[PDB]
């Protein structure tokens, strides 16, 4: 039951390695984000 | 100017193309082991 029970843990391990690297990502896509917004807009105005 | 702004939305939308990529891949990769963690934890939990 012990040995059973540690196999199937692992997994819940590696989902919070997994979890702190999607951490750190969606901090930068924000970031990429607000950098990206506000740029369509000039665009648009630039063009008409 | 307009093609300074023009530049600067290319890059950013493709990375965030990129990092959206990175993050839905992540998930779904996530889920299964979430779906295979919760199966094996039944099953330990059975056999304790």
């Amino acid at each position: 039951l012990e040995k059973a029970r540690e196999d199937l843990a692992q997994i819940q391990a590696y989902i919070k390695n997994l979890k702190d690297v999607y951490t750190k990502q969606m901090e930068e896509k924000n970031e990429l984000e607000m950098k990206a917004a506000k740029t369509k807009k000039k665009i648009n105005t630039a063009r008409t | 100017t307009i093609n300074q702004m023009e530049i600067s939305l290319k890059e950013e939308e493709i990375q965030l193309n990129e990092a959206t990529e990175k993050t839905n891949q992540l998930l779904a990769n996530l889920d299964k082991e979430s779906k295979k963690a919760n199966q094996k934890g039944e099953e330990v939990a059975a056999t304790n």
